[PDB]
RNA sequence: AAACUUUCAACAACGGAUCUCUUGGUUCUCGCAUCGAUGAAGAACGCAGCGAAAUGCGAUACGUAAUGUGAAUUGCAGAAUUCCGUGAAUCAUCGAAUCUUUGAACGCACAUUGCGCCCCUUGGUAUUCCAGGGGGCAUGCCUGUUUGAGCGUCAUU
RNA sequence: CGUGGAGGUCAGUGACGAAGCCUAGACCGUAAGGUCGGGUCGAACGGCCUCUAGUGCAGAUCUUGGUGGUAGUAGCAAAUAUUCAAAUGAGAACUUUGAAGACUGAAGUGGGGAAAGGUUCCACGUCAACAGCAGUUGGACGUGGGUUAGUCGAUCCUAAGA
RNA sequence: GUCGAAUUUGGGUAUAGGGGCGAAAGACUAAUCGAACCAUCUAGUAGCUGGUUCCUGCCGAAGUUUCCCUCAGGAUAGCAG
RNA sequence: AUAUUGGCGAGAGACCGAUAGCGAACAAGUACAGUGAUGGAAAGAUGAAAAGAACUUUGAAAAGAGAGUGAAAAAGUACGUGAAAUUGUUGAAAGGGAAGGGCAUUUGAUCAGACA
RNA sequence: UUGACCUCAAAUCAGGUAGGAGUACCCGCUGAACUUAAGCAUAUCAAUAAGCGGAGGAAAAGAAACCAACCGGGAUUGC
């Protein structure tokens, strides 16, 4: 339960903060769970989701399909695989917009900044 | 008339501009909800009076 | 608008009263506020007891002076019999009324009893600043109660 | 593109000025060949290039005046702190803390004591 | 005559811009805005206006300068820069 | 007997009630004290690759600098090297700047984008005329500086 | 008896379809009403014990919105007036061209301006709406183009006055 | 009717609400005049007109007395629950 | 210690739920009206995702008929649900200067209850 | 002649300062009528609305030319 006075339960504060968020804020929203091999690996439990990530999909119509992050569409709060798509009836192809916490991140994208935040949650 | 100030010609002048239809483009951003311009103005309809 | 056996009543509400009505929604609010500066104070001013030493007078008016009940300050001549100036007994948390007189010995005792037991029940620290830490206690009123003679 | 801020200032002011007009005539062909071209998304990246030359510029400006009136106790105004009207108005520390010199001496003797009510 | 023909003979105006305010409320002849009070150099107000005051108030434009005072009162009226 | 008129049902119209939904309103409580001649509130006109409005901004014009975060923005186009990095971003923060014409508005005026004066500098064979660039010239009052006025008045020639 | 909300309870109902709506189909109650089946629909809702109120409509020349009979009815009759052919077009009493008949008759239905309007000016494209018939036309709709001064005005002067 | 003048008229300017202006009609003062328009006091007061929303059960009237600037209203007694 | 329908930052409700609640849940003090002071609206909801209907055919065209997308076009940018007034089609019935109603039964249509 | 003093001026003299906005609450001035009295003029509405001047985070008030008549109390403000 709450037990701060800097915390507020109200509904109608918690949404407008949560679709009039900005960009950077969005970022930390977008985030993913790891997987079992990864979970094991590093340690850590999730990550913001980031590009040319691989995923697996757990979750709808699209499950067990696999791919790398194409687009982080924050605007639209989902996130693009390059190789999950629809075919229209005219031929053309379209992306399908997918919620990262329906997602599982089977390998990560490392650069400087990344493993300094693996190293930061407690990671390995 | 063909006598007017230079105030009432740059006054003039704005309210040209501001007489166009809404571009194409602007319809298709997500969250849109315009679809023709509310303040659009006809010389033989409203006046502008000033 | 007269009618029936009824008393006559007095309600004065011929001007523009719903402009100036209070409504006292935040008593539970201010009580939490006194609370907290009452905290804050003591926290933030010293071990000291919150509090000035008040005297016992007599009330005034025959209704009430049958009773005692806490004055202003002590006065000029109370403190003197007492040991101490005026001026030293203002730091020392003392409250000192000029402007009262004694004209009672009963009261003027009572007084002066009170402020050699004041001093006897107080440790005043140096000025060199080496203050070792004693107990606060909030209240020098209930230190020293007032007791009908 | 476009030119870097912290590149800019290891540079005299000639190299700036020089670099400015250059800026500026590119500007102007760009301007040219947008008439010609459906669009032309690269003066953008050149219009913000002079802002950012003209931003260097007016600092290393105004810190060579800063260094004339060190010390001086007459500046510019627009070099003096902001904060807001009632603040500048208002009497400094030097001011608000003095007292006469019967009150001084009344601190002194008789300040406010410490003490406890233990025993 | 006092109604429709006499309507075709409105072709000078009594008010023209105001410098001060914008509106089509500056008196020719008296020199005075109506609306305004321009060139007075008190803005024209009154208690009995309450829209009128609405209209016209603080926080109907861009306040182009007090949108940061309460930014600036946040951090103390800091100067200087932000250290690296 | 049809047509027509009326009543009911089904399907289709007209219209937008009802139900469910809610980034809004309203009331109570708590904390804080910060506009402006260092040019405010407000007004006008402008600024985007493709924008009318709203929002943002001022010819450095949906922004410049600085700090933080660490890879977007997104309707399309484009740019890509900005991706193990002084670095993506319609991001956050914000202490340095820019800030058109106005406005208590301040050279004089203003139903005019009207008309002067002073200083420095540049060009026109120019201290005097014309033009460009930069910097100035309102009122009341206070303290001080300087230059003065009056047989108001002192001393000495 | 019924309605919005509140405390408690029925470990109540529900995407295998909650609420709402339609239903000369069924049942209970003297009645206010309650219950069920069928159709439509898509996400919440009810029984009982109590609490609370912005709690029940046929009327107020009631408020806002929507819709009828009247009714394909009144009417679309001032300013003398139109006709033939070709071209264009899906479509021509109304657009364009040619021919004919007429009018304004110089205090004009001619040729310029002040005030007022503000792009209505011009070209190309185009006809859903507007031009109380029509429309291929337009002062309509869409996209562009266009206003050049030492001598014409403003600017300067003063009038009643401010 | 009048048509060379007490003529007609454009623009500028002056007079503002118990005020203006009037060869005078209580005329005119932005379709508003025997006192303009706008906002506020203001949800102004009304013994006067209109309306006042579910069911069933039981009981069930008065237009009369006295007083009132009382006579379309109240107080008072009566009738009723 | 007291005040606070303004400003800034927070936490809440036996409050209202798009004719309600602030005039404004939306490019609202906006559109629009008045010479002027002032006056001042209407307007929220396709779907989980545009997957916003390729293609064939009729028509000058708008569009129609198919096909297709979707869990659902009884969701097609006139879009959730879609009431009444009022209207079209189909079916049944009655009608000699209104129509509607009460009690009773005939006729037609339609329907529940026990088969113990 | 010269040099002071007093008073009064000038300067784009040196350095400053005032105006406007906001105004819920705060300190003053000015100031109604509708309304109630079943009429109405004193009265009431009201020392209110409107109008005008001036501040702050609070303002104002404040350490008695006070209250009292008691065995006296002891700045101001609020409940
Ligand atoms: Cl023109
Ligand atoms: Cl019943
Ligand atoms: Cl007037
Ligand atoms: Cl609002
Ligand atoms: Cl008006
Ligand atoms: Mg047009
Ligand atoms: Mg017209
Ligand atoms: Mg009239
Ligand atoms: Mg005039
Ligand atoms: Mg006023
Ligand atoms: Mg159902
Ligand atoms: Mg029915
Ligand atoms: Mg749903
Ligand atoms: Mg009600
Ligand atoms: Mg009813
Ligand atoms: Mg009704
Ligand atoms: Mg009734
Ligand atoms: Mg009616
Ligand atoms: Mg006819
Ligand atoms: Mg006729
Ligand atoms: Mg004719
Ligand atoms: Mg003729
Ligand atoms: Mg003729
Ligand atoms: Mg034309
Ligand atoms: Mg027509
Ligand atoms: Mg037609
Ligand atoms: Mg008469
Ligand atoms: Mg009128
Ligand atoms: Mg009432
Ligand atoms: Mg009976
Ligand atoms: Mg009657
Ligand atoms: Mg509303
Ligand atoms: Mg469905
Ligand atoms: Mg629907
Ligand atoms: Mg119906
Ligand atoms: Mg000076
Ligand atoms: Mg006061
Ligand atoms: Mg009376
Ligand atoms: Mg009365
Ligand atoms: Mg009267
Ligand atoms: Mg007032
Ligand atoms: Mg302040
Ligand atoms: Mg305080
Ligand atoms: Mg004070
Ligand atoms: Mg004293
Ligand atoms: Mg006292
Ligand atoms: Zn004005």
């Amino acid at each position: 339960a709450k037990q701060s006075l800097d915390v507020s339960s109200d509904r109608r504060k918690a949404r407008k903060a949560y679709f009039t968020a900005p960009s950077s804020q969005r970022r930390v929203l977008l985030s993913a769970p790891l997987s079992k091999e990864l979970r094991a690996q590093y340690g850590i439990k999730a990550l913001p989701i980031r590009r040319d990530d691989e995923v697996l999909v757990v979750r709808g119509s699209k499950k067990g399909q696999e791919g790398k992050i194409s687009s982080v569409y924050r605007l639209k709060f989902a996130v693009q695989v390059d190789k999950v798509t629809k075919e229209k009836v005219n031929g053309a192809s379209v992306p399908i917009n997918l919620h990262p916490s329906k997602l599982v991140i089977t390998k990560l994208h490392l650069d400087k900044d990344r493993k300094a935040l693996i190293q930061r949650k407690g990671g390995k | 008339s063909s006598h007017k100030t230079f105030r009432i010609k740059r006054f003039l002048a704005k309210k040209q501009k501001q007489n166009r239809p809404i571009p194409q483009w602007i319809r298709m951003k997500t969250g849109n909800k315009i679809r023709y311009n509310s303040k659009r103005r006809h010389w033989r309809r409203t006046k502008l009076g000033l | 608008a007269i009618s029936k056996n009824l008393p006559i009543l007095k309600n004065h509400f011929r001007k523009h009263w719903q402009e100036r009505v209070k409504v006292h929604f935040d008593q539970a609010g201010k009580k939490v506020s006194r609370r907290n500066a009452r905290a804050t104070r003591a926290a933030k001013i010293a071990p000291r007891p919150l509090d000035l030493l008040r005297p016992v007078v007599r009330a005034p008016t025959v209704k009430y002076n049958r009773k005692v009940r806490a004055g202003r300050g002590f006065t000029l001549a109370e403190v003197k019999a007492a040991g101490l100036t005026a001026a030293y007994a203002r730091t020392i948390g003392i409250a000192v009324d000029h402007r009262r007189q004694n004209r009672n010995q009963e009261i003027f005792d009572a007084n002066v009893q009170r402020l050699k037991e004041y001093q006897s029940k107080i440790i005043v620290f140096p000025r060199n600043g080496k203050a070792p830490e004693a107990e606060q206690v909030l209240s020098a009123a209930a230190t020293f109660p007032i007791a009908q003679p | 593109a476009g030119v870097k801020a912290y590149e800019l200032r290891t540079k005299s002011k000639e190299q700036l000025a020089s670099q400015l007009v250059d800026l500026k005539k590119e500007l102007a062909e760009l301007k040219v060949q947008k008439l010609s071209r459906p669009s032309l998304p690269k003066i953008k990246t050149v219009r913000k290039s002079i802002a950012c030359v003209l931003t260097v510029i007016n600092e290393q400006q105004r810190e060579a005046v800063r260094q004339l009136y060190k010390g001086k106790k007459y500046q510019p105004k627009d070099l003096r702190a902001k904060k807001t009207r009632a603040l500048r108005r208002a009497l400094t520390k030097f001011e608000a803390s003095q007292v006469t010199e019967k009150q001084r001496k009344k601190q002194i003797a008789f300040p406010q004591r410490k003490y406890a009510i233990k025993a | 005559g006092k109604g429709t023909p006499s309507f075709g003979k409105r072709h000078n105006k009594s008010h023209t811009l105001c410098n001060r305010c914008g509106r089509r409320s500056f008196h020719v002849q008296k020199k005075t805005c109506s609306s305004c009070g321009y060139p007075a150099a008190k803005t024209r107000s009154y208690n009995w206006g309450a829209k009128a005051k609405r209209r016209h108030t603080t926080g109907t434009g861009r306040m182009r300068y007090l949108k940061h005072v309460s930014r600036r009162f946040k951090n103390g009226f800091q100067t200087g820069s932000a250290s690296k």
